[PDB]
């Protein structure tokens, strides 16, 4: 009941991304990938929702997502 | 390496004296201590009479005496610089002279750094206690007991850490100390008890007060005056009890106040002596007597005159003065009431020979090509002259010049001396600087003037004079820079000029930097009674020494180390360059190797490699340690003088095979010399065998030394032949020559390697017959021995 | 004063020869006094750790020449004064706080961790120039409260004349002007009116100009303290500009920025929720970095303030970072991309 979504936008984080795609359902977790070395966001996230309804509904509802100005794949 | 030591000259300068009843309950004597050597006088209405003269294996930072209830002659309290402490009496019996160590034993502290204001040694009024301040925040007492043979010390803790001064004071209950001590609040000055039986401290008779921001010095004054007298740069104090008198002459502003003494037994009268040389005059008011009690009403300061510098000042009886002086000729002179010249009532009687302090020494065969005379530059301030030192017993000679010296060169086509030399002006209010004195800088029979912010600052001129070898009568003299700097003189020929050249190094200093951003080297020509400048080329930095090198001249501009050529044109040109990590104080050149040092014991061997030009290292050493002086022995040797006074000789590896071993310098021999070597020179002073080569060296207390080198077998009996003296000549204090001679540094200790005690060994002729069977008994080298010993005595 | 106690993370001779532990991907150089924070994941080191904590808390640093290639010749320790471990998420962590305290030569470093058989080097302190000809008359001048150094000159060395050199030589050889000098010439970058002991002094000094990895082994050869300031006051004059270690090209800041933020100096440590320690700079204000991404409070070094990622322009190489109160802006730059020029 996970979703991988990448090229996001830098500027995004955690708590955004986990109330837009609150849309799409209970969300149990997300994270995004970040450089281990510096910091800077990696432009990859997977988000474990609380069941697979709500990982269908992101990934039915979300395809080709327009968030912080930038499109979302997953 | 098995180097070879010896003294050729004693010291000189007088690190301290002492007037007291020693030899003799009847007999007033006058001990003077120059660095180890004490010497003993009677004084005599005609003058002083040389009575003794007693090596220490060590040397003398405290000197005092002290008269406990129960004997006849005041003992003799001595402390060694490395913390030997030693007890003396004087007996002799017939035409016997002994000095017998009634207590010795080593005080210093396992852990603990030595203070900043250095050893300070006392002694209670009433011959109670021996007081040291060794290591701050600690006071070392030592019960002055008829049981305490060893001399068995303890600690007592010192709240305050940074005591400045500290006596005791008389005609007290129990014993006192008043000290003059700093704090981020002030000065001030405290008394506190020395309670023995319970080994601690306790609140003194009066409590802390205010003195002044410079105050430097604690007297004693003695019963029935009482209390304590605080003589600062400004203000003169007294406090006792509840009695305060001040007073704020104005004579005394000019220069400080760096000794004093007692004139009278009840105190009634103190001499001082500035660092300038006025020998000051402070009255007590003793009138004050009313009920018994005598109290202060004035402390008139009146100067009396002029005298050497005093590094201690005594006063014999009779209206004799005795001035030690460090720097410069001690005196005898006499205070007369009525004589009165020119106001100053000082009228010099006799003069004694201060060599050192030795900061320049060249060896010129002055005579057709015999002896090899030295000409040194000593002393320093006004007291500074020109030495001649002959060997035909040593014969000096003085040439003054009423300045400070700093190098000395000889240059034969010219038969002339050049020596640069430093006075000391005053601004004056037009700008410029006026002379305090006719320094021989400004009596030359020509000058000139080299040509190309306060009131009341002290502006240093620095001159080269020629000084003709035959008169010594300044020649010539010549003023360099406004605030330039001369630190390197050379005599040398270069290239294919045929003239001999002078030339001088300058750095220009000013006191808002810290290391000269900039510099010049000057070529002289002396020709037709003139000193014509013929060559100037300027750097970026500070030139510190120079020599010639294979028709080349070296410099050493800051840290660079640069070559010059001497071309057609008269004129500097620059070959080959070398950038160092160490600033090149010491240059020492011999064939092809050059030898690089500076204070830090960083000693560098660089090598000339005339085949492409440049200079390539060979061998390197670093330890972090003091290095005064840096001289060449022989190609591969290399001895100098370091920190804590002490002598080390580096030898570099030529068997080794691998690089880590083919570029270092093993240490191979050290030796604590108890002397601050300054100069090192090439030559000899007897006729031109056990030794090879020889570098005479001139040091700071006033003594020259000669370091030679012994061959293997010579060395290994010579080493054994130490140890077997060390066995049967009773040193005085009880001092082992083991402990005296092993290498010495605030952090670590060796004993000695290397060298062989040329003072010990030359002794061997000295002691008795009965003595020499037990000296060498299972060696098969008796008289062979003593052949061995005068063969080495016939070289200095 | 805040950004020495690392907030964001448990109270804790000479020449002898010992073998001591090494903890494996640090690559800082450590200079006595400075703080290392660290973070552990493998368990191999939360047991060395633990058990270094039971019994002496200490542990060596190498100063690798070549970090990556773990060829090294000296090296520093470095006592645990300060340690946590937590091990939630089931995976030991052990985040710790360390301040270099001694300097080692490298003998050998025998492999299983590790175990570095080293010598500790001792420190000399050089007795006072003066203390080796000092006239005993003279001395009571030694204690006392432009014009005030030239009298400092006057009084400490008037002995100079009984030695070869003049006052002005054995000026360069006192640990006190030079320790001034050092503070003039830091004044000359900032306006933050650095103990008083030799040793930490150049120590601290040493630490904090940024220079690169090279010139911190030099500095750390050296056993007297005198050596090491006069080497210090040769540094200073030198470095003039910070340029990107990934550019070789673009010049990053100039030392007219810097300016002490934390206590420690312009320069710390610091180590991220993952562990790769970052020595980090400040400085007001920088020069062709730019940011990316927004600023956040999380984790972060300086209580009070948020971090945004920080990149050179041409090369995007991670620089560091750019973070009502005073100052309100300022930039922290990782020293792996400050390459001295
Ligand atoms: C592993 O990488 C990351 C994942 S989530 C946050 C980071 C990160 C944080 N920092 C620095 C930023 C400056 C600061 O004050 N503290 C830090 O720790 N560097 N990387
Ligand atoms: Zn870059």
């Amino acid at each position: 009941n996970v979703l991988f979504v990448c090229k996001l936008n830098p500027v995004t984080t955690d708590e955004d991304l986990e109330i837009i795609f609150s849309r799409f359902g209970p969300i149990r977790s997300c994270e995004v990938i970040r450089d281990w070395k510096t910091g800077e966001s990696l432009c990859y996230a997977f988000i474990e929702f609380e069941k697979e309804e709500d990982c269908e509904k992101a990934f039915f509802k979300m395809d080709n997502v327009l968030i912080d100005d930038r499109r979302i794949h997953v | 390496s098995y180097n070879y030591v010896v003294t050729a000259q004693k010291p000189t300068a007088v690190n301290g004296c002492v007037t007291g009843h020693f030899t003799s309950a009847e007999d007033l004597n006058l001990l003077i201590a120059k660095n180890t050597r004490l010497e003993i006088y009677v004084v005599t209405a005609e003058g002083l009479r040389p009575v003794k003269e007693v090596g220490m294996y060590g040397k003398i930072a405290v000197m005092e005496l002290f008269r406990p209830k129960g004997e006849s002659k005041d003992l003799l309290f001595i402390l060694t610089a490395k913390y030997n402490a030693c007890i003396l009496e004087y007996k002799q019996s017939g035409e016997s002279i002994d000095i017998i160590t009634r207590a010795h034993g080593n005080v210093q502290d396992r852990i603990g750094r030595p203070s900043e204001t250095g050893i300070i040694g006392i002694i209670d009024p009433e011959c109670r206690m021996i007081g040291l301040r060794l290591y701050d925040g600690l006071f070392k007492v030592i019960p002055l007991d008829r049981d305490n043979k060893e001399l068995k010390a303890f600690n007592i803790r010192l709240e305050e850490l940074h005591v400045i001064d500290v006596k005791f004071l008389y005609g007290c209950q129990a014993p006192t100390i008043c000290f003059v001590y700093q704090d981020p609040q002030g000065r001030h000055v405290k008394t506190y008890e020395v309670s023995l039986r319970e080994k601690e401290f306790n609140k003194g008779p009066w409590k802390q007060e205010n003195v002044e921001a410079e105050a430097s010095m604690v007297i004693a004054v003695p019963e029935p005056f009482g209390g304590a007298i605080i003589i600062g740069q400004e203000s003169i104090t007294y406090h006792n009890g509840d009695k305060y008198l001040a007073i704020a002459p104005p004579i005394i502003k000019q220069s400080t106040i760096v000794c004093h003494n007692r004139v009278d037994p009840n105190g009634s009268r103190y001499l001082l002596g500035d660092m300038e040389g006025r020998l000051f005059m402070l009255l007590l008011e003793k009138e004050e007597q009313m009920d018994g009690t005598v109290t202060l009403k004035d402390l008139r300061v009146e100067l009396l005159g002029e005298t050497s510098i005093a590094e201690c000042l005594t006063y014999l009886d009779n209206g004799v003065v005795f001035v030690g002086s460090r720097l410069g000729d001690s005196q005898l002179v006499k205070l007369n009431v009525d004589s009165n010249e020119q106001g100053s009532y000082v009228v010099a009687m006799e003069t004694f020979t201060n060599l050192g302090p030795i900061v320049d020494m060249c060896v010129v065969d002055l005579e057709r090509q015999g002896q090899g005379q030295l000409v040194t530059c000593s002393g320093a301030f006004k007291e500074g002259s020109l030495r001649i030192i002959r060997n035909g017993k040593l014969h000096i000679r003085t040439v003054p010049l009423y300045e400070s010296p700093r190098k000395i060169c000889y240059q034969e086509v010219s038969q002339c001396f050049g020596v640069l030399s430093s006075r000391i002006e005053v601004q004056d209010t037009s700008g410029g600087t006026t002379a305090l004195r006719p320094s021989a800088s400004t009596q030359a029979l020509s000058s000139s003037v080299s040509s190309s912010t306060s009131f009341g600052e002290e502006v240093e001129v620095h001159n080269l004079l020629i000084i003709d070898q035959h008169t010594f009568e300044v020649l010539h003299a010549h003023q360099f820079l406004q605030n330039e700097y001369a630190l390197s003189l050379v005599s040398c020929k270069l290239g294919k000029d045929p003239n001999t050249y002078f030339i001088v190094g300058t750095a220009m200093v000013y006191p808002e930097e810290a290391e000269p951003k900039q510099g010049r080297i000057v070529v002289f020509q002396y020709s037709d009674g003139k000193l014509q400048t013929v060559a100037e080329k300027e750097v970026k930095g500070a030139v510190y020494s120079m020599v010639e090198f294979n028709g080349k001249l070296l410099a050493s501009i800051n840290s660079t180390v640069r070559l010059y050529e001497w071309t057609t044109e008269k004129e500097l040109r620059t070959e080959c360059n070398h950038y160092n990590n160490i600033m090149a104080l010491y240059l020492k050149t011999k064939g092809d190797f050059i030898l690089v040092g500076d204070l830090m014991r960083s000693v560098l061997l660089l090598a000339y490699k005339p085949m492409e030009g440049n200079f390539e290292e060979i061998a390197r050493d670093f330890n972090p340690n003091w290095m005064s002086a840096v001289e060449i022995l022989d190609d591969d040797n290399f001895l100098g003088a370091e920190n804590a006074f002490n002598l080390f000789v580096c030898q570099k590896d030529s068997a080794a095979t691998t690089d880590e071993e083919r570029q270092h310098l093993q240490e191979v021999g050290l030796f604590h010399l108890g002397e601050f070597v300054n100069v090192f020179c090439h030559g000899s002073l007897v006729m031109q065998t056990p030794t090879q080569g020889s570098v005479l060296f001139g040091t700071v207390n006033g003594m020259i030394g000669l370091v030679t080198s012994l061959s293997e077998s010579w060395y290994n009996l010579l080493l054994d032949m130490q140890n077997r003296l060390n066995k049967v000549i009773k040193s005085v204090g009880k001092i082992e020559h083991s402990f005296w001679r092993s290498f010495h540094t605030e952090r670590k200790t060796e004993p000695a390697t290397g060298f062989i005690d040329g003072d010990l060994i030359e002794s061997f002729l000295d002691i008795s017959r009965p003595k020499m069977q037990e000296v060498v008994a299972n060696l098969q080298y008796a008289d062979d021995l003593i052949k061995v010993v005068e063969e080495l005595t016939r070289i200095h | 004063s805040l950004p020495t106690s690392h907030t964001y993370l448990e109270e804790f001779d000479d020449d002898s020869c010992q073998v001591i532990p090494v903890l494996p991907q640090v690559m800082m150089i450590l200079i006595p006094g400075q703080t290392l924070p660290l973070q552990l994941f493998h368990p191999q080191e939360v047991s060395m750790v633990r058990n270094l904590i039971q019994k002496d808390r200490t542990f060596a640093v190498l100063a690798y020449s070549n970090v990556q290639e773990r060829e090294a010749q000296f090296g520093t320790t470095a006592e645990i004064y300060a340690y946590r471990e937590e091990q939630d998420f089931g995976i030991e962590i052990v985040k710790v706080k360390a301040i270099g305290r001694q300097r080692f030569k490298v003998l050998e470093l025998r492999t299983q961790i590790q175990q570095a058989k080293v010598q500790i080097l001792p420190e000399c302190v050089l007795p006072s120039t003066m203390s080796a000809v000092q006239l005993e008359s003279l001395n009571k001048c030694q204690i006392f409260p432009y014009k005030w150094w030239q009298k400092y000159q006057k009084r400490k060395f008037h002995c100079a004349n009984l030695t070869s050199w003049p006052r002005w030589l054995y000026s360069l050889y006192d640990a006190e002007t030079l320790m001034d000098r050092i503070k003039k010439q830091l004044r000359e970058w900032d306006e933050n009116l650095l103990p008083s002991n030799p040793i930490d002094f150049s120590y601290r000094v040493a630490a904090c100009l940024p220079i690169d990895d090279v010139l911190r082994i030099q500095l750390l050869k050296i056993g007297s303290a005198i050596q090491r300031l006069r080497c210090e006051l040769d540094i200073m004059n030198k470095c003039t500009s910070l340029c990107c270690k990934q550019c070789q090209e673009t010049e990053i800041t100039t030392k007219n920025e810097i300016f002490s933020l934390s206590l420690c100096g312009p320069m710390a440590a610091y180590v991220n929720p993952h562990g790769y320690v970052h020595e980090t700079l400040t400085v007001y204000k920088a020069c062709n970095l730019n940011l990316i991404g927004r600023p956040s409070t999380e984790h972060s070094w300086f209580p009070g303030y948020a971090w945004t990622v920080a990149q050179c322009k041409i090369c995007a190489s991670h620089i560091g970072w750019k973070f009502d109160m005073s100052p309100q802006k300022f930039w922290g730059l990782t020293r792996s991309a400050l390459l001295p020029t």
